[PDB]
RNA sequence: AUCUUGGUGGUAGUAGCAAAUAUUCAAAUGAGAACUUUGAAGACUGAAGUGGGGAAAGGUUCCACGUCAACAGCAGUUGGACGUGGGUUAGUCGAUCCUAAGAGAUGGGGAAGCUCCGUUUCAAAGGCCUGAUUUUAUGCAGGCCACCAUCGAAAGGGAAUC
RNA sequence: GCGGUUCUGACGUGCAAAUCGAUCGUCGAAUUUGGGUAUAGGGGCGAAAGACUAAUCGAACCAUCUAGUAGCUGGUUCCUG
RNA sequence: GGUUAUAUGCCGCCCGUCUUGAAACACGGACCAAGGAGUCUAACGUCUAUGCGAGUGUUUGGGUGUAAAACCCAUACGCGU
RNA sequence: UUGACCUCAAAUCAGGUAGGAGUACCCGCUGAACUUAAGCAUAUCAAUAAGCGGAGGAAAAGAAACCAACCGGGAUUGCCUUAGUAACGGCGAGUGAAGCGGCAAAAGCUCAAAUUUGAAAUCUGGUACCUUCGGUGCCCGAGUUGUAAUUUGGAGAGGGCAACUUUGGGGCCGUUCCUUGUCUAUGUUCCUUGGAACAGGACGUCAUAGAGGGUGAGAAUCCCGUGUGGCGAGGAGUGCGGUUCUUUGUAAAGUGCCUUCGAAGAGUCGAGUUGUUUGGGAAUGCAGCUCUAAGUGGGUGGUAAAUUCCAUCUAAAGCUAAAUAUUGGCGAGAGACCGAUAGCGAACAAGUACAGUGAUGGAAAGAUGAAAAGAACUUUGAAAAGAGAGUGAAAAAGUACGUGAA
RNA sequence: AAACUUUCAACAACGGAUCUCUUGGUUCUCGCAUCGAUGAAGAACGCAGCGAAAUGCGAUACGUAAUGUGAAUUGCAGAAUUCCGUGAAUCAUCGAAUCUUUGAACGCACAUUGCGCCCCUUGGUAUUCCAGGGGGCAUGCCUGUUUGAGCGUCAUUU
C-alpha cells in the first residue's frame, strides 16, 4: 500500500528514524529477491515510502529550527524567503515609503482636493 | 588506450548502455510511431569523437 | 456566436485541446446523456461516464446492447463494455471501443462525491 | 538613369531602409487603448475632470498672433488677482505655469475672468466626510471653451 | 590622444581613415576616471566627480561614491533615489555630469542633433512612417 | 525576413560541370552541395518575398462613399433589383416594407422569428438555412468553413432588444438607420439588399 | 536557365571482380559446402617474421550462447555481422610526486574595453620547531628562518614483488 | 633507415585525389625520428621553390557585412486579333 | 462520314539562343515529375474613370461601434486660387 | 611612561554587495568595407554591420544658461505638419534639420552656497524587549574637515506690525484589481441510403446559445462548449466607499503690510589650435593640448570684427509618472497568409542524425482502417514465402499500407 | 514466318506526382514584467517492473510533500476495486522539500573523478598517525568590530 505522511507527523523523531531503517532494509531484500524474479513492482512502493519518510523528519527538523531564530533578526538564508534577486534587493515598503520632514508639510497643507466640474 | 581517464571510460560505458536495438513493447503503445532506434552507433560505421 | 475575448473559435487551437487534454480533463469531455428514465429521476440532462456505471448504446452496429462500463480508457477517449465485444478469428475476444456520446445511462454508481455532484447541477437524488 | 522629360525625384532610400519601416496597424488598437485608459483614468480620479483648467493665450510670430489659443497655465500674478495661491490652485485643478509673464492687460484680464468663472462652477469637497454625488463632468476644455 | 590601436598603423581602407595620431576619445578623461572607480567598486554607485590636479602625464581626479546597501542611505528620502536599479552603473551609461556633457544633452539650437539622444534622434529622422490609409 | 538565407551557401563558380548557383558546404548530409538561396532553389528564398507594408486598406473619398450609400438605399426599394439579387420577395406586397416601431423592443428570438415570418420574411429566412454549405478549398482549414446566403437587414432608430433579439438569426443583420453600412446593403457589391424598416427608422432618413 | 530537388533510362548482364608463389582428398555439420569444423596431405612467412608484446588511436571490436534479412564487391552453415549475456580485482605496474622547454594567477602598470604585460617584481606577500600548560590542543612560554602561487613528462627524475 | 634519379615502365573511371615495380641517391651525421613545447594570416615559418602554414597558399579556414557590383554570358512560363 | 493504325504519291534537317548569316564541324538540352524569373514600396510624368469644384482632401486625432469594419467630426495642415 | 589623534594595514572578524545569463526594444563607446558617383581619391553607403561596456519594463529625456522678435510662447516625449524645405555638397552623386501650427499625454520639483550655537536638535551598528517590510529603551560608534530643522531664484531670509483660516495616524467591513473554481437551453422521434447517419425526407424544440471542437460521413437541438446570469475560494492594494479606535495642536502650514537683506556650482565658462562629427555655412556638437575669466555678471540671439543698444534665459550639482519603443520572455486573440520540394532549418525522438581537429556546417523523414477486426486454420516449401481459408464496406486498404501520375 | 525493334491499350511493376487532409509554420493585434552567489543559463553522469530516445526528474531521482478533483493507469505485467474515500491517477494545481558532478563557480587544481588545511565528532592504545560522519576555507568593495604599524604627530611622564 505504501505509508502516508499524515501518519508519519504524529510520530516522533526516534520512531520515524526507526522506520526509516526498517524500509532501507527492506528494500535492500527486494533488491536481491529482484535478481531470482522476472519483475518485481513492489519495490516501487517502498522505493516512494523511504522518500516519505525523509521527507517528513526534514519538515521536523527545519520547523524546529524556524522556531529556533523566531523573531530574531538573521537566519538562515535557505529559511528566508526566495522571492527573486532583484525583489530581495528592493527598498522595503518602510525605506520607499520615506519623505523628508520638508515634503511631509507640503503633503498636509497642499493634498490634491476632491472636486467637480458643475 | 589502455591507460585511459576515468572521463573517457565513464563517456564510453554511457555507450555501451545505449547500444541496443528498440525494446519490442514499445511499438505496441497508443500512438506510437516509433520504428526502430534512429540513434544506434556502431564502432565500424561512426566515431565518437571521443 | 461567441463574445467573450477569452474564448477561441480557431479550429486548430480547438483540435490541439482536444487531443492533448490531460486525464482530468478528458474526464468531463467523456461525458453520456442520461437516459428518459433517468432524467426524471435525477433532474440531470448528462454526467461525466465512470467504470460500472450501465449502459446502453443507441448508435452504430452495436445499437441495443446493454452492459457495465467495464473501462473508461481515457487515453482512447474511449468506454469498453463488458459484453460488447469481437470475437476473433484465433477464437479471443476483445473489447470495441464506444464512445460516450453515443451510449445513454441506465444505472448510475452512486456514492457521497457522485451524489453530491448530482446536487450540485440541481438534481434530486430522492 | 535620366531620359524623358520628367520632373528630377529626391527619393531617399540609399541607407537600409527597409529595417526601419513603421506600419500603423496598431491604429484602430492604439485608439480602443487610449479610451481604455482615459475610462480608467476617469474612474480613478472621479468625481474630477480628466483635464486641468488652461489659460488662454496669444500665439506668437506674425504668422498667428491673430488667433488665441490654450496655454499652458495661469501666471502667478493671474492667479494672485483671481484670489488663489499657486500651491492651492494646483490641487483644485488649475495649471500654474511660473514662466509666463503678463505684459498685455486683454490677455491679463481675460484669465482672470477665466478662473473666476471656473471657482464659481466648481465644489471642492471638504477633506473628511458629508461627501456630497456630484457627478463626472470629463471635460474642463469643454466647459470652458 | 587616443592612438587607434592597428597593427603597424595599417587601416585597410579609404585614405579619410588612415588616421592613426591626432585622433579623440569621444568621452572626457573625467568620465574614464569614472568608469574604471565604478568597476572596483561595484557594490557602490557613482554620484559625481571633480578634477584635484595635473601633471603632464596624468590628470587626477577624486570621484564620490554612495553605498546603496548601506541603511544610513536607503532610509534617507533625499538620496535613497540612487537605491532604485535603474542607477546601476550610471558612469558605464552615461548618466554623471561628464557623461550628459559628452552626450551633448542640453536644450536649444546648437543641440539639435544629440538632445534627445543622438541614436534615437537619427533612428527617428530615418524612419518611414505608413499608416493605414496612406 | 530571414527565410531561405540562413545558409552560409557560395557559388563554387566554373569549371566543377554544375551551375553557378550558389550552394550548401561543408560534408556528410544531404544537404551539402545542394543549392541554395536562388527562388528556384528547393529550399531557397521566395521571389520578391512579400512585405507587410503592402497597401492594405484603401481611402475613398467620403462624399463618394456617401454617393455609394445613396445608391444602395435607393435600390433597396426598387424590387426588380431585390428579385435579382437573390432575395425571395416574390409574395411580398408592397418594398420597401416598413413595419411598426414594436419591431425595436421585442425581446426574444422566438418573438422576432415569427415578426419578420409575419412580414413575408419566411421564404428570405428559408433559403439561409437551406443554403449551408462546407466552403470549397483550403479556406476551410482557415476558419471559414461554412458558406451561406444573405437574409433581410432589418433596420431600427433606436434598439431596445431587436439586435439581440436576431443575433442568433442566420443570415439576418440589423442596422441603426444613422449608421447604414455599404457592406450590408450592397452586398458583394450587387445592389438590391432586402430591407425591412421600423417606421421609426423610416421617418428618419429624411 | 552546364536551372533546383527527387526519380528513372540507354550504355549493360557490359568494363570488370588478374599485385602479395597454392592448393588437394576425405569425413562431419547442414535444405544447401570451392570458401565452416576436424583429420590427412602440399606449401608459405623464415626471428629487420605473416611470431610474441606494447605506445598513440579505437572503444567492447575480447569471450560465450543463439544465429543469417542486411553487410563480408563470388559464397557462407562462418565472422571484427545480427540478438542476448559474461568479462578488466594492485601498498609494490602506471597515474598521482618532481622539475624541463614552456604555460600562468597575484602585487603592480597599460587599455574605452574584451583584456594586455610581467613571474619575483618599486608589496607591510609567511610557516615552522621545542617545551609545556597539564586550564587547551589555541592564545601563552620561548626560539627559528623567510626564498615568492600554480600547471607542465603514462619515453626524463622516482620508496617498495617474486 | 631516410630519400625519390631513370624507365619519361605499371596504373591512369587506379590498390591509391600521388600508389606499384625495377633502377637509383644517402646511409654515423648540417643524420633519422616519437612525445612535450613555441611561432597564427599582410601574420607565421622558409639551407629561398613564392615553398609550407590539416588534399586549401603570389595571402589559410569559418561566419557575417551580402541577395556585394556587373555597360558582360545564360534563361524569362497561355491563345487569337 | 469521323477517329485511329497502316500503305502509297509528293513534300518535310533540331529545337531553344546570340548573330549580317544556324541543320551546322557554334552554345544548352539523356529522360520524367514537382519547383522555377518584371514584384512590392516612396515619390513622380502622360492618359483614362469617379466625386466634388474656386475649392478640395472624414481616417494625426476625437466621437461612436454589432469592435482592426461601418458610421460621425472641430481645428489646423497640404495642394490650388 | 601612559593615553589620544592622523594615516595606513590584517582577520575564515559582524553584516552585506559585484560578477554570469538573456539581449526584441534602450544608454554609451568603438567602427569598416562591399556599394553609389557609370573610373576615383573628398563625398556616399554610415555617424550603419561587426567588436566592447551598462540598464529597465520600458529606457532615455525632462521642469529652460529654451524658443522667439509676436498682441509673444513656456519641462520632456511621440504623432500629423513644417519639408525633400533653410542649409551642406569634387555645389557632382547625393545629403538635410529646426522654430511656429493641430493633436496624444500632461506633473512637478531637490541640493550647494546661511550661526541650532540657550545646548548634533541628526545617523549605522550591537544588545534586551515588543504589536517585527518595523518600534522602544540602553550601549559603543559615525559626525563639528558639519549630521538635522530652515531656504532653491517661481523666490526666499532676518527683524517689526496685524489678522484670520486649514490639519495626524491606525485597525475592521464593502467596492476595485488580479488569480482561480463551480452552476446555469432545446430531438438522439419516424422513413430511405449506408459498415457507420452526423446524409436525404417528415414532424418538432431552444435561441441574449446557429462561435468552435468531438462523436464510425455536412450535428444549434448526442457530448464538451457557446450565450446570459448566479454562487464560491485565494491573494494584492487603501486606489476610495462605509464604519470603529486613537486627536496630532504649547505643534505644523498658508495669508497682508512695513523694513533690512537676498549667499545662487572654476582648470569651469570662454578663447586658440588639432581631430572627429553636424544641414550648421570665417567653424553644430564632442574630445585632446595650450591659455584661462567675471559678478549691474554670464550664456544665447545660425556671417567674422570693433562700437553702441536691446531682447531672452540663469550653465559649470540633482530627482521625476504618462503619452513613445519592442524580430526577446510570459499569456491571449486573429488573418483574402503557406499547406509537407510550401510554410521556420525543424508538422516527425530537429539544431536531431551526420561531417569537420576546430570555429562551424546541418539534412531526410506526415496520411492502413470506424475499429487491428494486423490474416485462426489447411496445404506446398529447409525457410522467406506461395496457394487457399478468413477479417473488413473495400485487401483494386496487408503495416514494402489513402489516392497512386510520368 | 519467328525473334528483335517500335507504337497503342489492358493487367501487373517501378516511382511517389496529383487530389483531399493538417496537434506545424508565418504575419498582425492585445495584455503583462518575472533570471542569477538563497548558486542562473548551459554542461556531464545518473534515475522506471520491463526504455534506446523525446519528455520528466536528482541517490527522496519519469519523483517526495501540500492543495483540488473524485476512480483510474494501460503496451504487457502487477496492484487495487472499504473506491459512500484524509482517496485512484504518466490527472490538475503547487506555497513545503529533495536537488549527484559541474558551471559566473568560490580551499588549491583539472587532458587528474589530483592534492590540501580548519572546527566538531566516531573508531583504531592517538593533541601530533590512519579512517568514517557532519560543518567550513575565493576575489574586489562598503559599514562596523578587533588586533596592530609609522619620530606622520599631540599631550603627559621619564
Ligand atoms: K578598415
Ligand atoms: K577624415
Ligand atoms: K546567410
Ligand atoms: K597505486
Ligand atoms: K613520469
Ligand atoms: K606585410
Ligand atoms: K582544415
Ligand atoms: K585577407
Ligand atoms: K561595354
Ligand atoms: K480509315
Ligand atoms: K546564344
Ligand atoms: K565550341
Ligand atoms: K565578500
Ligand atoms: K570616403
Ligand atoms: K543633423
Ligand atoms: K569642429
Ligand atoms: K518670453
Ligand atoms: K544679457
Ligand atoms: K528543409
Ligand atoms: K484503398
Ligand atoms: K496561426
Ligand atoms: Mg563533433
Ligand atoms: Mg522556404
Ligand atoms: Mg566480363
Ligand atoms: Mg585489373
Ligand atoms: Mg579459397
Ligand atoms: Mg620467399
Ligand atoms: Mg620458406
Ligand atoms: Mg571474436
Ligand atoms: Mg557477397
Ligand atoms: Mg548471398
Ligand atoms: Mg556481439
Ligand atoms: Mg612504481
Ligand atoms: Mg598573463
Ligand atoms: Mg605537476
Ligand atoms: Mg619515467
Ligand atoms: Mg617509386
Ligand atoms: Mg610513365
Ligand atoms: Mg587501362
Ligand atoms: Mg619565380
Ligand atoms: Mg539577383
Ligand atoms: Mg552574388
Ligand atoms: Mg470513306
Ligand atoms: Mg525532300
Ligand atoms: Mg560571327
Ligand atoms: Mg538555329
Ligand atoms: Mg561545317
Ligand atoms: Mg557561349
Ligand atoms: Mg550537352
Ligand atoms: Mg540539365
Ligand atoms: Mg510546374
Ligand atoms: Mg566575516
Ligand atoms: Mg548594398
Ligand atoms: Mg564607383
Ligand atoms: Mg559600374
Ligand atoms: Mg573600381
Ligand atoms: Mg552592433
Ligand atoms: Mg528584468
Ligand atoms: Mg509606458
Ligand atoms: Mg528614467
Ligand atoms: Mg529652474
Ligand atoms: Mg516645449
Ligand atoms: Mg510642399
Ligand atoms: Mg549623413
Ligand atoms: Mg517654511
Ligand atoms: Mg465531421
Ligand atoms: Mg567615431
Ligand atoms: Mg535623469
Ligand atoms: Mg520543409
Ligand atoms: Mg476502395
Ligand atoms: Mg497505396
Ligand atoms: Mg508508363
Ligand atoms: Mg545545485
Amino acid at each position: 500500500a505504501g505509508v502516508k505522511a499524515y501518519e508519519l507527523r504524529t510520530k516522533s523523531k526516534e520512531q520515524l528514524a526507526s522506520q526509516l531503517v526498517d524500509l532501507k532494509k527492506e528494500l535492500a531484500e527486494l533488491k536481491v529477491q529482484k535478481l531470482s524474479r522476472p519483475s518485481l513492482p513492489k519495490i516501487k512502493t517502498v522505493r516512494k515510502s523511504i522518500a516519505c519518510v525523509l521527507t517528513v523528519i526534514n519538515e521536523q527538523q527545519r520547523e524546529a529550527v524556524r522556531q529556533l531564530y523566531k523573531g530574531k533578526k538573521y537566519q538562515p538564508k535557505d529559511l528566508r524567503a526566495k522571492k527573486t534577486r532583484a525583489l530581495r534587493r528592493a527598498l522595503t515598503k518602510f525605506e520607499a515609503s520615506q519623505v523628508t520632514e520638508k515634503q511631509r508639510k507640503k503633503q498636509i497643507a497642499f493634498p490634491q482636493r476632491k472636486y467637480a466640474i458643475k | 588506450a589502455a591507460q585511459k581517464s576515468f572521463r573517457i571510460k565513464q563517456k564510453m560505458a554511457k555507450a555501451k548502455k545505449q547500444n541496443r536495438p528498440l525494446p519490442q513493447w514499445i511499438r505496441l503503445r497508443t500512438n506510437n510511431t516509433i520504428r526502430y532506434n534512429a540513434k544506434r552507433r556502431n564502432w565500424r560505421r561512426t566515431k565518437m569523437n571521443i | 456566436a461567441k463574445q467573450s475575448l477569452d474564448v477561441s473559435s480557431d479550429r486548430r487551437k480547438a483540435r490541439k485541446a482536444y487531443f492533448t487534454a490531460p486525464s482530468s480533463q478528458r474526464r468531463v469531455l467523456l461525458s453520456a446523456p442520461l437516459s428518459k428514465e433517468l432524467r426524471a429521476q435525477y433532474g440531470i440532462k448528462a454526467l461525466p461516464i465512470r467504470r460500472d456505471d450501465e449502459v446502453l448504446v443507441v448508435r452504430g452496429s452495436k445499437k441495443g446492447q446493454e452492459g457495465k462500463i467495464s473501462s473508461v480508457y481515457r487515453l482512447k477517449f474511449a468506454v469498453q463494455v463488458d459484453k460488447v465485444t469481437k470475437e476473433k478469428v484465433n477464437g479471443a475476444s476483445v473489447p470495441i471501443n464506444l464512445h460516450p456520446s453515443k451510449l445513454v445511462i441506465t444505472k448510475l454508481h452512486l456514492d457521497k462525491d457522485r451524489k453530491a455532484l448530482i446536487q450540485r447541477k440541481g438534481g434530486k437524488l430522492e | 538613369a535620366i531620359s524623358k522629360n520628367l520632373p528630377i525625384l529626391k527619393n531617399h532610400f540609399r541607407k537600409h531602409w527597409q529595417e526601419r519601416v513603421k506600419v500603423h496597424f496598431d491604429q484602430a488598437g492604439k485608439k480602443v487603448s487610449r479610451r481604455n485608459a482615459r475610462a480608467t483614468r476617469a474612474a480613478k480620479i472621479a468625481p474630477r475632470p480628466l483635464d486641468l483648467l488652461r489659460p488662454v493665450v496669444r500665439a506668437p510670430t506674425v504668422k498667428y498672433n491673430r488667433k488665441v489659443r490654450a496655454g499652458r497655465g495661469f501666471t502667478l500674478a493671474e492667479v494672485k488677482a483671481a484670489g488663489l495661491t499657486a500651491a492651492y490652485a494646483r490641487t483644485i485643478g488649475i495649471a500654474v505655469d511660473h514662466r509666463r509673464q503678463n505684459r498685455n492687460q486683454e490677455i491679463f484680464d481675460a484669465n482672470v475672468q477665466r478662473l473666476k468663472e471656473y471657482q464659481s462652477k466648481i465644489i471642492v469637497f471638504p477633506r473628511n466626510g458629508k461627501a456630497p454625488e456630484a457627478e463626472q463632468v470629463l471635460s474642463a476644455a469643454a466647459t470652458f471653451p | 590622444n587616443r592612438k587607434r590601436p592597428v597593427p603597424k598603423g595599417a587601416t585597410y581602407g579609404k585614405p579619410t581613415n588612415q588616421g592613426v595620431n591626432e585622433l579623440k576619445y569621444q568621452r572626457s578623461l573625467r568620465a574614464t576616471a569614472e568608469e574604471r572607480v565604478g568597476r572596483r567598486a561595484a557594490n557602490l554607485r557613482v554620484l559625481n566627480s571633480y578634477w584635484v590636479n595635473q601633471d603632464s602625464t596624468y590628470k587626477y581626479f577624486e570621484v564620490i561614491l554612495v553605498d546603496p546597501q548601506h541603511k544610513a542611505i536607503r532610509r534617507d528620502a533625499r538620496y535613497n533615489w540612487i537605491c532604485d536599479p535603474v542607477h546601476k552603473h550610471r558612469e558605464a551609461r552615461g548618466l554623471t555630469a561628464t557623461g550628459k556633457k559628452s552626450r551633448g544633452i542640453n536644450k536649444g539650437h546648437k543641440f539639435n542633433n544629440t538632445k534627445a539622444g543622438r541614436r534615437k534622434t537619427w533612428k527617428r529622422q530615418n524612419t518611414l512612417s505608413l499608416w493605414r490609409y496612406r | 525576413e530571414k527565410a531561405g538565407h540562413q545558409t552560409s551557401a557560395e557559388s563554387w563558380g566554373t569549371g566543377r560541370a554544375v551551375a553557378r548557383i550558389p550552394r550548401v558546404g561543408g560534408g556528410g548530409t544531404g544537404r551539402s552541395g545542394q543549392g541554395a538561396f536562388g527562388n528556384m532553389c528547393r529550399g531557397g528564398r521566395m521571389f520578391a518575398p512579400t512585405k507587410t507594408w503592402r497597401k492594405w486598406n484603401v481611402k475613398v473619398n467620403h462624399n463618394e462613399k456617401r454617393y455609394a450609400t445613396a445608391s444602395a438605399i435607393a435600390a433597396t426599394a426598387v424590387a426588380s433589383l431585390v428579385l435579382a439579387r437573390g432575395h425571395r420577395v416574390e409574395k411580398i406586397p408592397e418594398i420597401p416594407l416598413v413595419v411598426s416601431t414594436d419591431l425595436e423592443s421585442i425581446q426574444k428570438t422566438k418573438e422576432a422569428v415569427a415578426a419578420l415570418k409575419a412580414v413575408g420574411a419566411h421564404s428570405d429566412l428559408l433559403k439561409v438555412l437551406k443554403s449551408k454549405k462546407l466552403r470549397a478549398g483550403k479556406g476551410k482549414y482557415r476558419n471559414r468553413r461554412w458558406t451561406q446566403r444573405r437574409g433581410p437587414l432589418v433596420v431600427y432608430a433606436e434598439d431596445n432588444g431587436i439586435v439581440k433579439a436576431l443575433r442568433n438569426v442566420p443570415g439576418v443583420e440589423t442596422a441603426n438607420v444613422a449608421s447604414l453600412n455599404l457592406l450590408q446593403l450592397a452586398p458583394g457589391a450587387h445592389l438590391g439588399r432586402f430591407v425591412i424598416w421600423t417606421e421609426a427608422a423610416f421617418t428618419k432618413l429624411d
